[PDB]
């Protein structure tokens, strides 16, 4: 018993009872688990039981003992985690495991990155962001031993702790694996009664936009527990709060005598998956109560469909039915799988071609941005490896695995796919079937593998000719494949012809966009580039919170919302309207920039779906229908 | 030839650049006889005392003066379009395409240097570039003149070599 101790456990007493919020997550916690554990018991999920902890509220009550918990989390956590269990024993009572600490908040000088991780942050809680490069294999532990006397029909244990499980160092008592009891009878191990904690140990190495572009990267070393393991994919940008540890004697024992140093490593207590640009991480809004009412209000207006689509760009002049086929495009349809196990596609391919300079790039770099999970890529810098998959060996095992490329990455997301017309034949039949089965098969030396390739694709072309002409065929003028034409569900022809009232309005859309100043913003001062790490959980410039065109945060709300929430489905009225529009597209006289077949079909109904999305309607109906159809027929006419 | 003709490679390649140059060989007697004069000038080192000369007069700065003032600048000014700006450049950019427009309805073949929206937010960059040197927070109207006949000297005397933009 420690007197120090006990005065910290006290005074974390203090601060979880006058910051009631921990209290009710605590209690949160406890219902959920024993109330899972009520219906196991009557005819599932676990919590675990840690808590997050606001770094900001603890300075706010104990400088004292923020600074401790930051620059000597040995002396400061184990109380802090000895004061949680406690509170949580007693309120848990009348309905075992030790409670565990997270940490959020502003961190100062220890908010570091894996270059920036040096000797004086040892022994000192650290938040480190970077990018996750390698990550171990799950291995389960044990902590306890349980072995079974037949002779004398009793069960005896042991437990074992190693030195990355405690924060404060202790005398190494290695006890062996028990084989005899004390009297020498033979023991049975009993597994099943044995404990065993999952561990994992990942790499983290500095991000590659963080990173100077000449240099070789530093990454460190991060071990996960329990709760903490599988939290993270290799390509995942981080932020790995943990204290930063020393471990063993650095050749300092006789038995050793070399300079690897002291092994040094973050003993894990948080992760946080950040959502970057172009990464395989979902962003993800925490929506409230009230953004939840302003898309529902939205949703019950009449103009809907031509608010949120004049919104996404409000900076590019014109290509109106361009926004309606992104906003679809990112509600993304309803995918249908059968009894038979037979797969529909549900999203939306959209390609673009036409003259230079005609916002194709900025449109994509916009899908790119305002998108949950868009990956972007270019047509001859990547390769036919480089979307779908490819096959490495990793040092461990010795055995081949996989490394998914930017289709794999995309799935159940965005691919905006630049310069379409330059890529390669065999990346393109690598796209024909990403594009329609939504999966890629991989069938090299040994492995014959299956990969889910669910994406929504954006592309932008160019022709042949470097400008459109009206007067020679779309099909020359395009020059893409019949096949490749057939997969895009839309297609759109954006020439530049120039009118004097069109020219002369985009010349003042333009010159009155580039007049623009942030807020809190000084007349001749520069805006300063901060790059977006958001944190994902589970023309008029003043738009604020939906008064004529919505705000793109609200946007990709109202998107996300849509997304979890509706899944429409098709009735009589709206399959009328498709049948018909079907059958008068396919017996048309008229040439069209895309061939029909029955993927027309098909691409009616997902638009039919999409806008019902936007409607917040769990039904599709006529009006769904006749938008979805006349949507189609601009990008064919 | 074309200027399109003349290059190795895609003429929508001219369209990403803002300002583009052709330099021409003149073949005329009196500039030969003073380049080569300057030439004589630089291997003589007649050029390194005039050049000393001038920057001690200050018509000439030090290029690591004029490093460490480019970073100065970039780091502290970003200029402004002033409005009474914006009008005369959504002038002088619907003229050129007025012009293009009919030649290229008359010749009924389109143009291998275009005009573009891009060419617009060029002449915008280099308005904005031109106040950047004064430490001006507010781009005026004499810089938009300037730039006007910076675009003309470059792109736009190019684009009159194009037989079919010219006309
Ligand atoms: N309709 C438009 N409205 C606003 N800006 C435009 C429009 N068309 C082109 N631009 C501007 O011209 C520039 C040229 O880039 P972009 O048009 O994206 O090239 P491309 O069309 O060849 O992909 C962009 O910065 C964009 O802002
Ligand atoms: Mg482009």
């Amino acid at each position: 018993p420690d007197a120090v101790f006990g005065d910290r456990v006290r005074r974390f007493q203090e601060f979880l009872d006058t910051f009631t919020s921990y209290r009710d997550s605590v209690r949160s916690i406890q219902v959920y688990n024993s109330n899972n554990a009520a219906n196991y018991n009557d005819d599932l999920n676990i919590l675990p039981h840690r808590i997050i902890i606001s770094l900001d509220d603890l300075r706010e009550f104990d400088r004292s003992f923020w600074s401790g918990i930051l620059v000597e989390p040995a002396y400061f956590i184990p109380p802090a985690e000895k004061a949680l269990t406690d509170l949580a024993d007693s309120m848990d009572d009348v309905p075992r495991h030790p409670w565990k600490l997270s940490f959020k908040g502003s961190f100062g000088a220890h908010a570091l990155s894996p270059r920036t991780l040096t000797a004086q942050h040892l022994n000192k809680l650290v938040s480190v962001e970077g990018i996750v490069t390698k990550t171990s294999l799950v291995r389960p532990k044990l902590i306890r031993s349980v072995h079974y006397a037949a002779k004398t029909g009793r069960f005896h244990y042991r437990d074992y702790t190693d030195a990355t499980t405690t924060l404060t160092t202790r005398i190494p008592t290695p006890a062996i694996y028990p084989t005899e009891d004390t009297e020498g009878n033979k023991l049975t191990t009993e597994y099943g009664y044995s404990t065993f904690i999952d561990h994992q140990r990942i790499t983290v190495q500095e991000m590659p936009e963080m990173a100077p572009a000449g240099q070789l990267p530093r990454s460190i070393d991060v071990i996960l527990d329990d709760d903490l393991v599988d939290k993270t994919k290799p390509g995942d940008r981080v932020n790995v709060v943990g204290v930063f540890k020393s471990l063993g004697a650095g050749g300092m024992n006789q038995s050793n005598s070399t300079l690897i140093g002291f092994k040094t490593l973050i003993l894990g207590n948080t992760v946080y998956p950040l959502h970057a640009r172009s990464t395989g991480v979902a962003a993800r809004q925490m929506l409230t109560d009230f953004d939840i009412r302003n898309i529902n209000k939205l949703s019950k207006k009449k103009d809907i469909f031509d608010i949120l689509s004049q919104s996404l760009a409000p900076s590019i002049y014109g290509h109106d039915h361009i926004k309606k086929a992104i906003l679809l495009m990112l509600m993304g349809g309803v995918e249908k799988n059968l009894e038979n196990g037979s797969h529909l596609r549900g999203d939306i391919n959209i390609l673009m071609v036409g003259d230079p300079s005609t916002a194709k790039s900025q449109l994509l770099r916009f899908v790119l941005n305002t998108a949950s999970l868009a990956i972007a890529t270019t047509g001859r810098g990547s390769s036919g490896v480089g979307l779908t998959a490819a096959v490495t060996t990793d040092r461990e095992t010795g055995e081949r695995r996989l490394e998914a490329g930017a289709m794999v990455l995309a799935d159940r997301g965005v691919v905006c796919i630049d310069e379409f017309d330059k890529m390669t034949d065999v990346d393109r039949v690598a796209i024909h079937e990403v594009m329609e089965q939504q999966t890629v098969t991989i069938a090299k030396a040994g492995i014959h593998t299956t990969l889910n390739a669910r994406c929504s694709v954006i592309a932008a072309a160019n022709p042949v000719f470097g400008q459109y002409d009206v007067n020679r065929d779309p099909h020359q003028n395009i020059a893409l494949p019949d096949s490749l034409l057939s997969r895009f569900d839309l297609l759109f022809v954006v020439t530049d012809d120039i009118n004097e009232i069109r020219d002369r309005s985009i010349s003042e859309h333009v010159l009155r966009t580039h007049r623009y100043l942030p807020p809190g913003y000084l007349e001749g001062e520069p805006v300063r580039e901060r790059l977006n790490l958001s944190l994902a959980v589970g023309g008029n410039y003043n738009g604020t919170e939906i008064p004529k065109l919505v705000t793109i945060p609200f946007l990709r709300k109202y998107v996300q919302y849509a997304k979890e929430r509706v899944i429409p489905q098709l009735t009589q009225e709206a399959i009328n309207v498709i049948v018909k529009n079907y059958t008068d597209l396919r017996n048309d006289d008229n040439t069209k920039k895309s061939p029909i077949t029955a993927r027309t079909l098909e691409t009616l109904i997902r638009l039919a779906t999409a806008h019902a999305k936007v409607r917040l309607s769990k039904t599709v109906n006529k009006v769904d229908a006749k938008v979805a159809a006349n949507l189609l027929r601009f990008a064919l006419l | 030839k074309s200027p399109g003709d003349n290059i190795d490679f895609q003429t929508t390649i001219l369209s990403r650049f803002d300002m583009i140059f052709i330099v021409k060989d003149d073949h005329n007697e009196e500039r030969d006889i003073s380049i080569a004069n300057h030439v004589i000038n630089i291997h003589t080192g007649n050029a390194n005392a005039m050049q000393n000369q001038q920057e001690e007069n200050g018509s000439e700065i030090s290029i690591e003066k004029m490093k460490r003032y480019i970073t100065y600048c970039r780091l502290k000014c970003a200029p402004r379009l002033s409005p009474q700006a914006a009008e005369k450049l959504s002038s002088n950019f619907v003229t050129i395409r007025k012009q293009l427009l009919i030649n290229e309805l008359e010749s009924t073949e389109r143009s291998s240097i275009p005009i573009t929206i891009r060419q617009l937010e060029a002449i915008i960059r280099i308005t904005e570039s031109l106040a950047k040197l004064e430490l001006s927070p507010i781009a005026q109207e004499r810089h938009v003149d300037e730039a006007i006949r910076l675009f003309q000297a470059s792109t736009m005397d190019a684009a009159s070599q194009d037989p079919i933009g010219g006309l």
